[PDB]
């Protein structure tokens, strides 16, 4: 049975695994695909952060949203960059590095 | 407490992270070199290397030796000089 209800993880990439040959360990390979998973998994979550920001940024800043929020709007697109796993429809102007 | 009893008896339900963990990486192991193995096991040729040496398949020579002095396969010159002596 389960000791309580908070999630455990090791934020630190599985040892004794080759990025040269990363199918030579399975064990390796699929915690370092589960490392990246959770990984992209805190960056989403850190472009959702900025985003609720944004958001209540705008709310609170009436017709000079503009200005106020510049930085926050700028934070939100250069964070939300590299969040996909499968967004290559997106335009690189605002999804590539 | 109905709540709190709940919350209890689900965490006893479940499995624990580490143990599922343990036996994901001691089944993968097990399964990688037993699958090794297996290859091996199956590359070898249908023909063995030594079978032509084997006691089994050289079974004609230790009969014909035993046998070979049946008159049915006798040299000629053997049966002469057994004569003469």
């Amino acid at each position: 049975g389960r000791k309580k209800g908070y999630v455990e993880f090791d934020e630190s990439p599985p040892d004794d695994f080759d990025p040269a040959n990363p199918y030579k360990d399975p064990v390796a390979m699929l915690e370092m695909r589960e490392y990246i998973v959770r990984e992209k998994w805190i960056q989403i979550e850190k472009a959702k952060i900025i985003r609720e920001k944004l958001r209540w940024c705008y709310r609170i800043e009436g017709v000079n949203h503009l200005q106020k929020c510049r930085h926050l709007v700028n934070q939100y697109l250069e964070s939300t960059r590299g969040i996909g796993w499968g967004k290559d429809g997106r335009h690189p102007s605002l999804h590539a590095p | 407490f109905i709540m709190e009893f709940a919350e209890n008896l689900v965490l006893k339900l479940m499995e624990d992270p580490k143990e599922r963990d343990r036996r994901f990486r001691e089944h993968v192991y097990r399964v990688k070199d037993r699958c090794e193995k297996t290859k091996e096991m199956w590359s070898y040729p249908m023909r063995p290397y030594g079978f032509w040496t084997f006691e089994r398949h050289n079974s004609q020579l230790a009969w014909d030796a035993q046998i070979s002095q049946v008159p049915g396969r006798r040299d000629p010159y053997d049966d002469l000089l057994q004569h003469y002596s």
